[PDB]
């Protein structure tokens, strides 16, 4: 006395896949619910049975259990009530603060926009790190990759980037605010807890969303996570707002997908990876774009992260990802060991689109630094050569920063101006840092008006140049 | 014509059962009850009145028992002189929001290669303004050209430089097909072609047509775009007497997309996971891009090598379908030489004394011999050092290191992010400049003066400034 | 089979594709037959001249022998056979029939324009009057490329049994094995090393054994073979090349480093042998 | 606590069939009629009321038809302050 059009019975359970008898009106890629509270996804519609992928542990499903339909393709809660909340890969809160009051839902798998609705990148995306904002600029609507080995400083860049945006988000202008989303795949829970405490202390959990799928979680949950965050980010893009998303590790997602594929007995290939790994990331990283005016003007920026073994950049996944993004940042381990932090290799890092979106003042002060650094690199291996080395060492000393301390653009401009004018060719290379610190403190605590002028105008005027020279020479004379 | 029922859906493969009127292979079918058009293509006859098909779009929301209708012919697309200045897709629908395309006739995607008695055997030369290609492996008119390279080494910059240098002065038409690439690059190309004047939106003086399917599409679509470009390329060759230029970006994605469905069709994988039918289906597609006794077609194709490996089965079977080869290397790009063209691994079919002349051939063979000799001393220099060599070996090392620098050149399309000015060299100046270096007339100049310049006269002036 | 096929271009099954007309033939012959045994043979005693200075003086070739040409891509393998075919004109334009030689060329896996240029090159030197071209290009079905070499060997065997001498060339034997592997896998047979069938050795061993020198009781005819092999990055210790090295009587090696040092043709005389 | 019967023995993998009920995965079973304990751990639900298990000790002398027992929970061990200074095996 049971129907078989909207009900089914499990015939076998094992290796992740569960085969169900019945469900004769189910749709491809439709959410189904078990009798223990778990949820699954229909994958294979066959003449006799249906294959279902369980999103959880498999000790809770037994042969004979009853499965029912829901009537919708996989979707997640979306909105602005998610800000300040820690959720799982399906949208259930895990912070113990109450339920989410969402009012809209969106599918996880949707195609990206096309040629017509897009436009070029024009607006800048400020980070706070001098090396990045001076030598590898980033724009709004761009994909940039962070590649390196383990324990090199990849996460700290993202963490610093998130904190900096508080300056704009706490202001009045609504065309300079940016929202942030952070996705964790295959990590350890303690690290996430410490990260959210760090974020809370700096009042940055008021415009951030966190999605977490840790090591103890099942593979399909670590495979569904990025698209769920991508949809929540896409909410803002189509409503005339700006957003940012950070995928912690796509390599672990690739490993999880490989685990899933092999248990389905599909032909392996290179490094035992399936042949559809390229499509898996190609879909995801094509959904960040810059809409034109007729469609609203929103944006979505992405920063994937990938780990390498012994600095091998000619592997399968690292080369696959490079052919998708629009630039890359290389972090080395030797520089990290010797002391240079952040350890960025200026020779290899590149940006294809960020150059257009850059403040005039920073460009004026950055071009010369770039050329001089190139010359110093070329001669590192007479008086002029000694001059080149002497300039290069100090320029290298300038581009060093601490941790959890972003800077504003004008301060970077002044600091770089001091170096590029050659005013610091007398101090010993061991005294650069103290001078930088003292000079910055003096400037912040005593003028503030020239800084306001530089910020508002967006260009270094001649009068401003003269005043800068006066200030720097006076302070240097009084440095002692 | 006839109606069927969906019996199984797995990924991008769907099976249909027909009560009567079994359709033949390669016909198109239509799905009933959807917002957007969805088309299927017949691939196999299984038995018991059942067929196995391949979809050209997403297959989410399909239910067993749904109705499928037959059309009676393969995929047909609008072809003619009114496709100039428009943008199409896999099944010939406009995606440029400018209304329908009103042509007189249509054509089917699948056809057969030209016969043996229609071939032409004429050979000429094409001048590109790039020193390495003209000196070492020159191109030809009505031939096939391939560009090999890894990831991040610069294939598309070279394709855009070739477009800028050759396409503008051409008198005929041009076709650009993009398979499995970035969308933003297509948008950039469309806007810059609007700005230049090749595409005109207010009259009928356009000279290019565009077909796109990018890396956000399911594998069924990406396996069929190149034929959609080929059809519109062939119409201008057969019905009209014209010379056509065809640019294809990353034809490698045509092969990769075919192996994502081979497993679902029930086949045994052959090697490194590739499908057993890898050479025959590539030969079927490649043989149609030729030059016959009715017109000419010039092809420029970009090819991809996985994990910097030239012995992979996919790029190792394309060498037999080309008349000129250009191989790019990551090690050269590390040293800062752009373009990063390997001079000891590039060939051409018209490098013989009776076509290019004796002097050009002698200069090329001399420079290649000098380059080969310097490579055989690397092991001794890397350990013992330069002091162990005699005088002649030091002289050959200095001349080879001077020659390596002079092969680099600044491009015009890269001026925005390099802070230089583009250059374009005639052939005679390159021949004479390499003769002069081979003769030893410039042994008193530093080796850093031959870096990123055009004609030889710019080396002496840059050396004079750098005293 | 017959001698009405001289000067014609035919496909793998004996159909004209040059546009002349029908072929008037009176005889047919199976493609799979057994090689001569031990009794009907005799030793090799006569020279086969090519016109290459580095071959006729250090690596001589007799009539009734098999010799391998092996190297990488773009080294010069085809031009050796093309030069060898042309040289025979000075003998065929003569009086005595004991010093004439007929030629057969077989193309497997190549594209059509290359074959057209080869035929044009042959016809402008007055050499098509004694040559047969059998072609199965890259657009043909796999069974035709698999069947092409035997169909040409069976045409060569006609001259051998009537007191005449002939020469045959199989271009790119490496491209027949890929068609055999494709054809076998679709028949649901288990794969082997690199998914090749279990008996790829027997595919070539029964083919290269059909060239022999007959004694006077059978007429005195002969048949000579010159296979071609391509290697990846100069790797001679691969799977397929090692099979065919151990079947023939000798080999000629070509290298790129000698090619770029001005040594053309790039024959390595320190390794080339002739048994 | 239902009872099953052994239906297949291949090396260190054993299959058991139950007339009624079915033990959930990661459960422990007890084999009857041996001089020493022999526990099995459930791994899969093949179907037709049959499960596939793995063995925690030697597997020889078993017969197709021996009765089995279901403990009702995964492996349990003693825990407390009297385990200090002792040695115990896996079970
Ligand atoms: N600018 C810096 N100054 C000082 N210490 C730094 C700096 N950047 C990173 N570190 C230190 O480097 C260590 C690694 O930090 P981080 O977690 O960012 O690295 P990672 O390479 O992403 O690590 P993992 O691979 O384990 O995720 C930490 O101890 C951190 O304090
Ligand atoms: N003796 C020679 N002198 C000058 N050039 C030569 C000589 N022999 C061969 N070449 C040239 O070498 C090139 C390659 O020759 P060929 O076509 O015989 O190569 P191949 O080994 O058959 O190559 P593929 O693998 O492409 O079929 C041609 O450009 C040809 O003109
Ligand atoms: N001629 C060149 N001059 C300067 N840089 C170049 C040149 N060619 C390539 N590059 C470098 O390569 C990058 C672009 O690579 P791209 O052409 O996209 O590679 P691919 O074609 O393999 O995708 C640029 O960021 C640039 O730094
Ligand atoms: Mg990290
Ligand atoms: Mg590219
Ligand atoms: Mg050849």
């Amino acid at each position: 006395s049971v129907d078989l059009e909207e009900t089914g019975r499990v015939l076998s359970i094992g290796d992740g896949i569960a085969r169900v008898h019945g469900l004769r009106n189910v749709q491809a890629e439709e959410m189904v619910e078990f009798s223990s509270g778990l949820k699954g996804m229909s994958l294979n519609l066959e003449p006799d049975n249906v294959g279902v992928v369980v999103f959880g542990n498999d000790k809770l499903i037994k042969e004979g259990d009853i499965v029912k339909r829901t009537g919708a393709i996989v979707d997640v809660p979306v909105g602005e009530e998610l800000l300040g909340r820690v959720v799982d890969a399906l949208g259930n809160a895990i912070d113990g603060k109450g339920p989410i009051g969402s009012k809209t839902r969106r599918r996880v798998g949707l195609k990206a926009p096309g040629i017509i609705p897009r436009i070029s990148v024009r607006e800048p995306m400020q980070t706070g790190i001098k090396a990045v904002d001076s030598l590898v600029p980033i724009g709004r609507g761009q994909r940039e990759l962070i590649i390196g080995d383990r324990q090199t400083g990849k996460t700290s860049i993202a963490i610093d980037t998130i904190i900096n945006q508080k300056r704009f988000n706490d202001g009045t202008d609504e065309k300079k605010k940016l929202y942030c989303i952070y996705v964790a795949i295959g990590q350890k829970r303690s690290t996430v807890a410490q990260l959210v405490k760090r974020l809370t202390d700096a009042d940055a959990m008021k415009y951030t969303i966190v999605v977490s799928a840790t090591a103890s979680d099942a593979a399909p949950l670590q495979y569904l996570a990025p698209y769920s965050g991508c949809s929540m980010g896409e909410y803002f893009r189509d409503n005339g707002k700006h957003a940012l998303i950070i995928y912690d590790d796509l390599s672990k997602q690739a490993v999880a997908y490989r685990q899933m594929s092999l248990l389905l007995r599909r032909p392996p290939g290179r490094e035992a990876y399936p042949g559809d790994v390229f499509y898996l990331h190609s879909r995801l990283l094509e959904r960040a774009a810059k809409m034109n005016d007729a469609f609203g003007g929103g944006s979505l920026t992405a920063l994937p992260v990938i780990e390498t073994q012994a600095g091998d950049v000619s592997a399968y996944i690292p080369t696959n990802v490079i052919s998708i993004t629009d630039g890359q940042i290389f972090l080395e381990t030797e520089l990290f060991y010797k002391g240079i932090r952040p350890a960025i290799n200026v020779g290899l890092s590149v940006s294809r689109v960020g150059s257009a979106a850059q403040t005039r003042a920073m460009k004026q002060v950055a071009g010369t630094m770039k050329l001089e650094l190139a010359q110093y690199r070329e001669v590192a291996a007479d008086a002029a050569t000694q001059q080149l080395l002497s300039r290069g060492v100090r320029l290298t000393e300038l581009l060093k920063q601490g941790q959890y301390a972003p800077m504003a653009i004008e301060e970077q401009v002044a600091v770089i101006y001091a170096g590029v004018r050659g005013y610091l060719d007398k101090l010993e290379p061991s005294k650069i840092t103290k001078f930088e610190n003292a000079f910055l403190s003096h400037v912040i605590s005593q003028h503030q008006a020239l800084l306001g002028k530089i910020r508002a105008d967006g260009k270094i005027s001649e009068e401003t140049d003269a005043k800068l020279k006066e200030i720097v020479t006076n302070f240097l004379a009084g440095f002692e | 014509a006839a109606t069927g029922r969906i019996v199984a859906v797995i990924g991008a493969v769907v099976d249909v059962q027909f009560d009567e009127g079994l359709p033949p292979i390669l016909n198109a079918l239509e799905v009933q009850g959807r917002e957007t058009r969805l088309v299927l293509e017949v691939a196999q006859h299984l038995g018991e009145s059942t067929v196995r098909t391949i979809a050209m779009d997403g297959t989410e929301g399909l239910v067993r028992g749904q109705k499928v209708l037959d059309s009676g012919a393969p995929i047909k697309i609008p072809v003619g002189p009114e496709t100039l200045g428009r943008i199409m897709n896999v099944i010939g629908e406009p995606i440029d929001e400018r209304g329908p395309i009103k042509t007189k006739q249509f054509a089917a995607i699948h056809a057969e290669a030209p016969e043996f008695m229609e071939m032409s055997v004429e050979q000429e030369i094409l001048v590109t303004g790039i020193k390495v290609v003209d000196l070492l492996a020159p191109y030809a008119k009505g031939g096939k050209i391939g560009l090999f390279g890894g990831a991040g080494v610069g294939k598309t910059v070279l394709i855009m430089e070739l477009i800028n240098n050759v396409a503008k002065a051409h008198g005929g038409y041009s076709v650009f097909a993009g398979v499995g690439e970035r969308t933003r690059e297509g948008n950039d190309l469309y806007h810059e072609m609007i700005e230049s004047g090749v595409i005109n939106l207010k009259d009928a003086t356009s000279k290019v047509a565009l077909v796109y399917g990018q890396m956000n599409e399911p594998p069924g679509a990406r396996a069929r775009v190149a034929l959609t470009g080929l059809t519109v390329a062939e119409y201008f060759r057969d019905q009209e007497g014209q010379d056509v230029l065809l640019f294809i970006d990353n034809i490698f994605r045509f092969t990769q997309a075919g192996s994502e469905v081979s497993a679902l069709l029930g086949r045994i994988p052959s090697a490194v996971g590739y499908q057993p039918t890898l050479a025959t289906d590539m030969g079927t597609m490649q043989e149609r891009i030729t030059t016959t006794k009715k017109g000419s077609i010039t092809s420029v194709q970009a090819i991809y090598v996985p994990a910097d490996d030239l012995t992979d089965p996919a790029p190792a079977t394309t060498f037999a379908h080309l008349d000129a080869t250009t191989v790019l290397s990551r090690a050269i790009a590390e040293l800062g030489i752009y373009p990063a063209v390997d001079p000891l691994d590039s060939t051409s079919r018209i490098m013989d004394p009776n076509i290019v002349g004796s002097e050009h051939y002698d200069v090329a063979r001399g420079v290649q011999k000098i380059l080969q000799d310097y490579k055989s001393l690397q092991d001794i220099i890397a350990i013992l050092g330069m002091d162990e060599l005699s005088e002649e070996d030091k002289l050959t090392v200095s001349r080879a290191r001077k020659i390596q620098r002079f092969l680099s050149q600044p491009f015009q399309v890269a001026e925005v992010f390099t802070g230089h000015l583009g250059k374009l060299v005639p052939l005679k100046e390159t021949i004479k400049g390499f003769q002069q270096i081979l003769a030893g007339e410039y042994d008193h100049l530093p080796e850093q003066a031959f870096y990123m310049v055009g004609p030889i006269e710019e080396a002496v002036a840059k050396a004079d400034k750098l005293a």
